[PDB]
């Protein structure tokens, strides 16, 4: 299982960085890496395939976030492929408040 | 005008009768083609791309990928077969005729049909058909060959084969360049495959347009077209298979001891010992001669990778071959590689009461053995000690590259200066009847298509397309669909193609192989109660010829 | 634009068998590679199954092998996915969604490459709990 | 199936499943028509040692 | 007759290589043109008076105050480059070409079609169509150029460059005369600037009308109209620009001191002082010899005041000016006055699917170097004494009338007798072809819209109307407008434009710029997924030529 931050804080109108930081022959390896949001009780929403963006960061992914509002103030799940299980697999999922 | 017809409608075969038994062909093909106008009046560039399928692991034999020009035209192509000719003339035609030569082919267009569907806003919907006697059907006809050839009998996309039910066009469409790499995997390795859709190479773009490359004639419900007569090249086909192969060729040896009581277990035996027998071998260091050593003038067929995968430019095709198997008539299981399978739908040939998606197909198991067993090949070491060791002999029971389900013969290659192979026979209903030769600089020997091919040229795709009615809020400014009325078309396309033949001459003391009907296959040359028709395959290479 | 829709998720005896299905609108199902995925209340996004467009693999999760059975019907335009001997550990909200097998290079996208592990989109979601 | 928007990610679909589709390939043992197996009328180049 | 075709679909351009490199190029263009009814059959007068955009001091650059004659008349106008060439074409023309020659002219119209639209008084709206078959479209060529020239490709106007796409026809409207009195201004001027619409002069009254001008030919579905071939006789376009300056003509002075090794550190000598130096120059009291100040044979080029508009009676206009800027070749964001900007719509080269009423605009640089760089004149004292100061020179940094945006140059005029100039080069697709000469007694030395222009006459313009359809409620003594059937007409117009070119030779040891596909404009030239089509600019006069 990727580790995934427990949770990140930020005012209004800022700038944050969420992390994936799964190892070698998995999310910090040439496969993809993909970034869902949601809040208890609705489905995961694909951010990237627009204030958003993400780089993959060689051994651990980010995701750079920003105009943080009162919406936004959810979960996010860091997603990818591992050869060792040759299986889709996620990150342990962060939260987001948004002060 | 509007009343007066502007040709007949004829379907009729003949049979001229010339001198020095030949015979003149002239097959009258005539048919009620339908079309509907195009979807969009825009020329469109679509990129297919099946990357679901191919990502799957050891699936990359099932990619679909490319990049096409779709246009609003309908070709209509009369290049087959099953357009021609009914059962009974194609017997006719390969009992009694030896080789037949492709002499003149013409098309035309005639009784002109534009109609337009009015639906009603009645609370339950009605519509009703009128006339529109001033639209007008786009006519071109490609005699300069300026636009890519798209045979259609290799998509089972040509005009119908029953002169009694009405036939459609297909819409055109032609490849464009695209640059792709696949590498190959199988199931368990691990990763995903370099797998890419590259683009396009500029070098290489080419959008071509009916408009500018072809004058467009436009037909009323009054006018008429006529292509003219085009005169073929192409060499004369065989209606005759060879079935001496290398080891049937030139003189047997001399029994000395013939057998004394009928019997099938009675043989006869050659008596000289193998070792101090006569003749010539190219064995320059082996004292033995027997029949699979013996020298003989050249070699019948070639050998060549069987469902081998060659990628380019733009991905994966397979490696094509020009001979069926070997022992296919014996069991049809192992019809494979070079057997062409030919997938047809109700208008080509399946039953046409039949319900579904699922296609009819047939696998033609060409009479010619010109084949390869490869079970049978082998090699063994220069030395040639028999019996054969077994660090001296590599056999189709080896593996290759350690690989247990793959062997030497699947990458063996013995095309060479001595190989001799004879052309791809017809196809009946559905086989392509020419094909244009490349535009390369060394052309190939043959195609695996068609029997014909076009030295210098050959008749040009004629397209048809249901000239826009517009609607009186046009707008060109407006970046929506152009609103046009519903407008069809129904016209009568008329076709004669003339062959010649020569009528064969019995050699032999015993008959020859002929086609009949019989009690296993009666029904399928008549309709069902239901009027249900179908055309199944026939063979084409009857009669068998000596090749040596 | 078209959407999944699940159904038939609710609370069921432990050790019984269930199917949920996965009804998918628009002209894609037939084209896409589908996926299950399960969220344990509170809990962290789990894989369940995938399938690609032909039905000519399936993958599962440890957890799920031997146990879950995922299947498509192109003619229903659906997916299934027979949970047979269900366990306590199934509890969760189970979403159906769909595999994003090319990923273009440029921005623009006129290059395109396969990849595996985004999922482009998600279903409703059906709720299951396994107790007595 | 043709597509509905431009940009790159909206291709088009052939709609028929592959083991229904229509057309002639070389391979008398496989229902599969694709344009990897769909019969050509030669061959372009070749492959050498 | 209804159901019979007038005309056949021709959009082939045709190449014809003839004695001594001489080749004969006919472009034939078809379009499908959609006509409506007029709104009303009457010749409207009609005044447009901007003066609240003008009434804001500094806005008199933006006057559109215009007395104009609005007519019930569509013009059929394919005066630009784009109608009758596809990229492609116009690439071979502009590669392999050195001059262009405009040899003759004809257009047809031909199947007409002409329908009705009748509205249902069924509660949800709906509308039917139907062929009027006794309907009549009223053609009018004015072959004499009795009305006034009105060129369509100036405001993008004229018929799509699209084969593919129906096109529809302008509008037809002429100025009217007027008088206009508009005092400049600037922000912060106090009070309002006299802006008045002073009417019109009876003496420069001229009301036309084409029922009484030209020869009206009515056609009926069934018939067909044909303008028969005319001629040009302008003069030769070269498809070639000119490099040299002033500074490049003639003889370069002797370098005493080449250099000795390679790189741009390393440059040569003259060797000889510049006061102690032979040659011609023009500064009689000066002895200094230098390439800014010796004598060259004539100017090439000449300095206009820019951004100059001068005040007649219409109003204000802006100077035109014969050459493009300098610089703008290096960085864009200075193309400037004299550079022409072409804004254009979805029909003329616009992509077709993109939505919003914004134009696709673009700034044509031309590759001449006839220009002129303001920033790098000056002016000084007769004296001439070396290095120059501050009283003695006039600097584009030095302001006039006490504004510091305006230099001298601003103001300057250096045309004279000495000048020398080229024509305007084509512009692809939207540059207009050929132009009518001035009928003033001494005419313009050249035309800035279009290459060719017209020493007598050239083709009349065509005008297309829909002959009124009248209901049975007509009263000619009702002051309320006509009520007419909505009746629109859809008719195939064909056109062919002969040009007669040279090709080019090969000069110089090295290769020319030549047009080229690349992967940076590869998609320009090919359609989108949906059908989005698009035609950019492309430069005409690639190669260079020694202009002395």
């Amino acid at each position: 299982v990727l580790t995934q931050l427990p949770s990140v804080s930020g005012s209004l109108g800022q700038r944050v960085t969420i992390s994936c930081i799964g190892s070698s022959s998995n999310v910090g390896y040439g496969n993809y890496v993909g970034w869902y949001q949601q809040v208890p009780g609705t489905s995961p929403k694909t951010l990237i395939y627009d204030r958003f963006s993400a780089s993959r960061s060689g051994s651990t992914a980010t995701l750079t976030i920003s105009g943080l509002q009162a919406e936004d103030e959810a979960d996010y799940y860091c997603s990818s492929y591992d050869t060792s299980l040759s299986g889709i697999v996620f990150g342990g999922g962060t939260h987001l408040t948004v002060l | 005008g509007v009343g007066i017809s502007t040709g007949t409608f004829n379907n009729q075969t003949e049979f001229k009768f010339l001198e020095n038994g030949w015979v003149y062909i002239t097959a009258n093909s005539s048919r009620l083609v339908h079309l509907n106008m195009p979807e969009s009046e825009n020329y469109r560039r679509v990129v297919v791309n099946n990357l679901d399928k191919t990502a799957v692991n050891g699936n990359m034999a099932l990619d679909d990928t490319h990049a096409e020009i779709v246009t609003p035209w309908s070709l209509v192509d009369a290049n087959a077969w099953g357009v021609w000719f009914n059962p009974g003339d194609w017997q006719l035609i390969v009992n009694t005729m030896s080789e037949l030569h492709l002499v003149s082919f013409e098309q035309e267009i005639f009784n002109v049909v534009l109609k337009t569907v009015s639906e009603s806003a009645t609370q339950p919907p009605t519509k009703v058909y009128n006339n529109d006697l001033t639209a007008s059907l786009m006519v071109a006809l490609d005699s300069n060959n300026t636009m890519p050839f798209t045979p259609a009998a290799m998509r089972s996309e040509t005009l119908g084969f029953y002169p009694w039910k009405p036939t459609i066009p297909t819409p055109w469409r032609y490849y464009f360049q695209w640059d792709r790499t696949l590498i190959p995997s199988h199931t368990g390795t691990s990763g995903t495959p370099t797998n890419i859709y590259h683009g396009t190479d500029p070098d290489d773009v080419q959008f071509y347009t009916i408009e500018n490359s072809v004058p467009v004639h436009l037909l009323r419900t009054g006018d008429e077209f006529a292509t003219g007569t085009f005169f073929f090249d192409c060499k004369p086909c065989r209606l005759t298979h060879t079935w001496q192969t290398n080891r049937a060729l030139g003189l047997p040896p001399f029994l000395n001891s013939l057998p004394q009581s009928e019997g099938g277990t009675n043989f006869g035996y050659i008596g000289v010992q193998q070792d101090k027998r006569r003749g010539v071998t190219q064995m320059g260091n082996t004292n033995y001669i027997t029949e699979a050593t013996i020298m003989r003038p050249a070699e019948v067929g070639y050998s060549a990778p069987y469902y081998s995968f060659e990628a380019s430019t733009q991905g994966p095709f397979k490696t094509p071959i020009a001979a069926g198997r070997g022992g296919a008539q014996t069991d049809e299981n192992q019809a494979a590689d070079g057997d062409p399978r030919y997938a047809f739908g109700r208008q080509h040939g399946q039953k046409t009461t039949t319900t579904g998606e699922t296609p009819e197909r047939f696998t033609y198991i060409a009479h010619q053995d010109t084949g390869r067993y490869p079970e049978g090949d082998w090699i063994q070491n220069i030395n040639f000690n028999l019996p054969v060791t077994d660090d001296n002999v590599l056999l189709p029971t080896d593996p290759i590259g350690g690989k247990t389900g793959i062997n030497y013969t699947n990458i063996f290659n013995t095309y060479g200066p001595l190989t001799a192979l004879n052309n791809v026979p017809p196809v009946y209903p559905n086989g392509q009847i020419w094909d244009k030769e490349f535009d390369t600089d060394l052309k190939p020997r043959l195609h695996v298509n068609a029997p014909f091919v076009c030295q210098n040229n050959c008749p040009g795709q004629l397209f048809v397309k249901v000239a826009p009615n517009l609607t009186n809020q046009y707008d060109p400014d407006a970046s929506a669909n152009m609103s046009r009325i519903v407008t069809y078309s129904d016209f009568w396309w008329k076709g004669k193609l003339v062959f010649k033949a020569k009528l064969r001459a019995s050699h032999t003391w015993n008959p020859i192989q002929q086609m009949s009907i019989n009690v296993d296959n009666q029904f399928n040359y008549v309709p069902s109660n239901i009027g249900g028709m179908k055309i199944v395959y026939e063979k084409s290479q009857l009669a068998p010829r000596k090749l040596y | 634009e078209g959407q999944l829709a699940e159904s038939g998720g609710d609370l069921v005896k432990p050790g019984g068998s269930l199917r949920l299905s996965c009804v998918a609108s628009g002209s894609t199902f037939r084209n896409s590679h589908m996926t299950w995925v399960r969220q344990a209340p509170g809990k962290g996004l789990q894989w369940v199954a995938n399938i690609d467009s032909g039905a000519f693999t399936t993958d599962y999760v440890d957890a799920v092998r031997g146990r879950f059975t995922v299947s498509r019907d192109n003619a229903r335009n659906t997916m299934y996915l027979q949970m047979n001997s269900l366990r306590a550990e199934d509890t969760a909200v189970y979403y159906c969604a769909t595999m994003k097998t090319s990923y273009c290079i440029d921005e623009n996208c006129f290059s395109f490459q396969a990849g595996r592990g985004v999922f482009d989109k998600w279903g409703q979601g059906t709720l299951v709990t396994v107790s007595s």
